[PDB]
């Protein structure tokens, strides 16, 4: 029956929201659904051959006034159901996606429809729209767990030779350690980099 | 004895950065804990943002003069502030950001609707406005090239109030939230106008919960659990504030 | 919210409707497009379709029969004992369609009824999201029992008093 | 606390319910005509009823969860009750029994 | 004697109370998680007891089977006193212990070991089903009606030869509406 | 843009980021106000004049967070505040044993604070520190009693919870808030 696929690609859409909330990192979001969604979308377009067939049959008569509207209104209600699952289903992969852009590229690409590849495209476009403007003293793609120490311990977890930053160098020999700012290191604890607190 | 208090007062009488973190403070934490999108403070975060800038480059210029009487502990707490400072400022745009992602249909509601009190320019940054708008265009392009484009003409809109269910998402309005009943800002009880006394001779406001009929006193410095919508003015007012 | 999943879920769920009218061409419903729809006709439709056909008719064009969910067997098994009971068994969204039906039909005694078992089941539940490890059996078990919806507030809570553990204690 | 001295209040608690729920007392007669039939027409009915639990519930919580977690303090009472009852009516002690919703029991 | 168990009690509630690790009372913690689960015992680690005062683990070991009753009895103090509002009930909690003793294999212990605390291993072979012993007996007097209680601790118990002030013979019977059980199960361990 | 878990509440750091906003009793061990007989602090999120006028064990009262950024050094011993001693957390415990429907009127930091000063200040304190975290977990001990027994009565309308805490409210908030949601939720669906 025409919402049972809905259902499948909904159920789709809950058993990836688990494997992201189930963990602190961005956990890679599973496949995108191609064939169950293209399943769906001929059923809309029977569906909607099905409203055709019954508005021409409007004009031969046959019960219109109940029976015509019975089959619409059903019809119509099946396609409505159709669209919220697509819709739920794709709103889920759009706020996950919205997530990963602002902790990590906003600072497993198969997996992604091309509309969604370029949404994400547009959607770090955005982000780095917004800090590169007003507001640009803050960076806005920052972390949003509050400054506890102005200096710390970082041991160096992978190498990267001699690097400036703002009035010095870290040569970031493997399995050194640093005493430091933190804010001039901050980007290298997100890349990986650098290991302690 | 002759009471003279007042003698005393009137003969002892003979903006700050300091209120504008607090005022941060308390946008934040009401920002955070409410389901409404409130307010912009527009002036306030203008005089954050140049404060931030102007302390940046004071912080910058003796950087220089210690490159180019030398105690480094003021500049650690000057670097240490502003990083506190950013990262309110930033915690809170982002939490507002993320409630324009969740009410996006219907802030363009309140757009197009020519009868609202409320005029988005009113309600939103210039720079959130700027996120609302393109991050609508964007979402709603990939929706339509991969979803709404089959869909017959009954139903391509993606804001359709009319449906089975109603498609766009509005605040929770009456979702509970803890508050602190402040009080007036001012300590000036008797200006009040809304503040009355409460049995034991207590100061209070009382509100009414519409649905159930019922009248409750907030008691000033006391915590409740409230529906939001039933405190939504008092907190306006600063009356009181969200926990 | 509209593209609240556990919502669209919950929607999908089906309920015995008994139809009003002799309908042609909805034969489909009963896995035949080519016949018709009968009066009392008695079918399990989803939701999202029973509580539009409950309503548009004039007699509506379906009539919503009690379903066992809600029956007075279930109203009583929640009467008696609201933590022992296995509401996940008896419907992994009993909350969620027990607000639908109550708004769709409005029922005071089921209100209270389902009010008194979301109180009652939240002081269990807060008290196994409270305990936390220095999982339990006691604790398993339980959460067994839990509808997706009580599951989603059980793992909020726990979460919330976990964080707060971990920040006392570690430095 | 003796149990005596709450036993009368049980008993006529049990009374109020058997009272309010009259199919009870429909049963008990139901059963001595029959009992009363069957011995004069010359097969016998017990003296035996079968309550809802969920009737007494919903008529007092305080005594169904006596029923149910103190029953040697309040089915004794009960069968009090219903024996008066019994005795009520025109012309043996009386037995209980019980049915649904037992929860953890 | 009692003033003696009073001081050992004490003990243990001051061990449960006021023992620590890196910020975190682990037992008090412990005891408030497990009566939230409702589950009436405490997971004691004898490391720490040893490592709090050495004296209590010497009273436990030299003679576990008075010394387990009162530590028992100090969990039930505490375990109120955290839980339930001074001013304004629970069962006896069962002692759980956690060791890394050196164990004894199951073929060497002998007469040395009798009463001693035992640590060894084994494959379970059985599990018997789940015997009724009682924590608490109500008793009475067949003939005057006498009515006393007794509380049983399962270490190595009867009751009275006479009445407690004629009686007859072998006076007294339990009552066991106003008793108190609990489940034992045997286990072969091979 | 904003995590799932910081959706509705705040982070138990941030609730430690908003208790680092208060001001705090400390005793200098350095001298920065000059003699009429070199850098100054310039702050703009507080006020700058107490610690650009310290002198060495001469009280003074700064925002917390400098005064735990002294005290990461020698340069600085932070004063407890006057409720956190043992008289007064024993006070709290008998006023907390005598009334039970109320909570004591501990400040609304009290755990918070509690927790950083006896990290980042355990050598500051009059009493024994041992005894203080006794106190201070009995007092978090009988608190939650009080608040459980407070959840019995939870509604569809209201509730007034006094004198809880912060870190109490923000620990009980995603539980208290949903389930009188939802009961607000079956309410308002059976009306008319
Ligand atoms: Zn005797």
């Amino acid at each position: 029956m025409y919402g049972d696929l809905g259902n499948k690609l909904v159920l789709e859409a809950k058993r990836t929201k688990q494997l992201y909330a189930r963990s602190n990192q961005d956990v890679n979001l599973p496949m995108y659904h191609e064939d169950i969604i293209r399943n769906i979308l001929k059923e809309v377009s029977n569906l909607r051959k099905n409203t055709e067939y019954l508005k021409e049959q409007q004009q031969l008569g046959m019960l219109d006034d109940k029976v015509a509207k019975c089959q619409y209104f059903v019809t119509l209600l099946c396609m409505e159901r159709n669209k919220r699952c697509l819709l739920a289903y794709q709103r889920l992969r759009t706020d996950i996606l919205d997530s990963m852009a602002w902790n990590n590229n906003g600072l497993d690409t198969n997996n992604l429809s091309h509309q969604e590849q370029e949404y994400l495209k547009e959607y770090c476009d955005l982000i780095t729209d917004l800090k590169s403007g007003d507001l640009v003293d803050i960076d806005l793609s920052g972390s949003l767990v509050p400054p506890s120490d102005v200096f710390i311990d970082v041991r160096v977890l992978k190498d990267a030779g001699e690097i400036q930053t703002e009035y010095g160098v870290f040569n970031l020999i493997k399995d050194s350690q640093f005493f430091v700012r933190q804010s001039d290191v901050e980007r290298l604890i997100q890349q990986g980099y650098l290991q302690k607190i | 004895d002759i009471n003279i208090d007042d003698i005393l007062a009137e003969l002892d009488k003979e903006v700050s950065p300091q209120q504008d973190f607090s005022d941060l403070m308390k946008s934040w934490k009401n920002e955070r804990c409410s389901p409404e999108l409130l307010p912009y403070p527009h002036q306030l975060m203008k005089r954050l943002l140049n404060r931030i800038s102007m302390q940046s480059q004071l912080i910058e210029n003796i950087s220089m003069g210690f490159l180019d009487n030398e105690s480094k502990l003021p500049l650690l707490c000057m670097e240490t502030e502003l990083e506190r400072l950013k990262f309110v400022i930033r915690s809170y745009i982002r939490c507002r950001l993320s409630k324009i992602d969740k009410f996006s249909l219907y802030l363009r509601q309140l757009n197009e609707d020519e009868n609202s009190l409320i005029s988005l320019t009113d309600l939103l940054s210039k720079d959130e406005i700027k996120y609302h708008d393109t991050h609508s265009l964007i979402w709603l392009k990939l929706v339509n090239d991969s979803i709404l484009k089959y869909m017959p003409e009954e139903l391509q809109a993606i804001n359709d109030t009319e449906g089975s269910v109603n498609m766009i998402d509005e605040p929770d309005w009456n979702k509970f939230v803890f508050i602190h009943v402040n009080g007036p800002p001012d300590g000036k009880w008797n200006e009040d106008p809304l503040l009355q006394e409460n049995e034991f001779g207590k100061p209070c406001y009382t509100v009414t919960i519409p649905d159930l009929k019922e009248e409750v006193e907030l008691t000033i410095g006391s915590i409740y659990v409230m529906r939001y919508e039933v405190i939504r003015d008092l907190l306006r007012d600063d009356k009181v504030a969200l926990i | 919210g509209y593209y609240d999943i556990d919502d669209v879920l919950a929607d999908g769920t089906e309920f015995p409707c008994k139809f009003q009218y002799d309908i042609p061409g909805l034969g489909y419903l009963e896995n035949n497009p080519g016949r018709p729809i009968t009066k009392n006709t008695k079918l399990n439709l989803p939701l999202w379709l029973a509580r539009i056909l409950a309503i548009v008719g004039p007699v509506p064009f379906v009539e919503l029969l009690p379903p066992d969910m809600f029956s007075t067997k279930v109203m009583n098994a929640i009467k008696t004992d609201p933590v022992a009971l296995d509401l996940h068994s008896i419907n992994s969204h009993f909350f969620s369609l027990a607000i639908k039906w109550i708004m769709l039909f409005s029922e005071k005694e089921l209100a209270n009824v389902v009010s008194e078992l979301l109180l009652q089941r939240a002081q269990e539940l807060n008290h196994h999201a409270s305990s936390l490890s220095i999982t339990n059996i006691a604790t398993s078990t339980f959460l067994l029992k839990l509808e997706e919806m009580e599951k989603e507030i059980y793992k909020k809570s726990h979460e919330s008093y976990k964080d707060t553990k971990r920040w006392m204690f570690k430095k | 606390f003796a149990p005596d001295a709450v036993f009368g209040d049980r008993v006529r608690r049990f009374q109020e319910f058997l009272d309010t729920f009259t199919s009870y007392r429909d049963s008990v007669r139901s059963i001595q005509v029959y009992n009363s039939n069957n011995a004069a027409n010359y097969n016998i009915l017990p003296h035996r009823i079968i309550i809802s639990l969920d009737d007494l519930r919903e008529f007092d919580r305080s005594f169904w969860s006596g029923i149910l977690v103190e029953p040697a303090y309040f089915i004794p009472p009960a069968e009090k009750a219903l024996t008066d009852l019994a005795d009520s009516m025109d012309d043996h002690p009386w037995k209980l029994s019980f049915k649904g919703s037992f929860g953890a029991h | 004697n009692d003033d003696d168990n009073t001081e050992i009690i004490k003990s243990f509630k001051n061990f449960i109370l006021e023992f620590r690790l890196d910020s975190q009372f682990i037992y008090r913690d412990q005891l408030r998680n497990n009566i939230l689960v409702k589950n009436y015992s405490l997971t004691v680690n004898m490391e720490h007891l040893i490592g709090y005062n050495e004296d209590i683990y010497k009273k436990l070991s030299d003679e576990p089977s008075d010394i387990i009753p009162l530590f028992e009895t100090a969990i039930t103090q505490v375990a109120k006193r955290i839980s339930i509002l001074s001013r304004a009930s629970l069962p006896t909690f069962q002692l759980i212990l956690n060791s890394n003793a050196n164990q004894i294999p199951l073929r060497d212990l002998d007469s040395e070991h009798v009463s001693k605390i035992v640590r060894l291993s084994g494959i379970i072979i059985s599990t018997s089903v789940l015997s009724s012993r009682a924590t608490y007996l109500s008793i009475m007097c067949r003939n005057c009606r006498h009515t006393t209680s007794i509380t049983i601790n399962n270490f190595n118990v009867s009751l009275p030869r006479s009445c407690l002030s004629n009686c007859g013979p072998d006076p007294y019977i339990i009552i066991h509406e106003s008793s108190k059980f609990i489940d034992q199960q045997f286990l072969k361990l091979q | 843009s904003l995590p799932a878990h910081l959706q509705q509440t705040f982070s138990p750091e941030e609730i430690q980021f908003i208790v680092e906003n208060e001001p705090i009793k400390i005793f200098p061990r350095i001298t920065t106000r000059q003699k009429i007989r070199h850098t100054r602090w310039q702050l703009i999120t507080t006020d700058d004049k107490a610690l650009n006028n310290m002198v060495a064990m001469r009280s003074t009262e700064v925002v917390l967070w400098i005064a735990l950024l002294l005290k990461q050094q020698s340069k600085c011993s932070i004063v407890a505040p006057q409720w956190l001693t043992t008289k007064e957390l024993d006070r709290k415990i008998q006023y907390e044993k005598t009334h039970p429907d109320r909570f004591s009127e501990l400040p609304w930091n009290w755990l918070v604070l509690a927790r950083i000063l006896f990290n980042k200040a355990k050598d500051d304190f009059h009493d024994p520190i041992h005894e203080l975290r006794g106190k201070i977990q009995d007092l978090r001990e009988i608190r939650q009693i009080k608040v459980l027994k407070g959840l019995k009565y939870l509604n569809e309308s209201h509730l007034q919870l006094d004198n809880l805490s912060l870190l109490e409210i923000n620990e009980l908030r995603p539980f208290i808030t949903e389930i009188m949601d939802k009961l607000r939720e079956i309410h308002t669906a059976s009306l008319t």
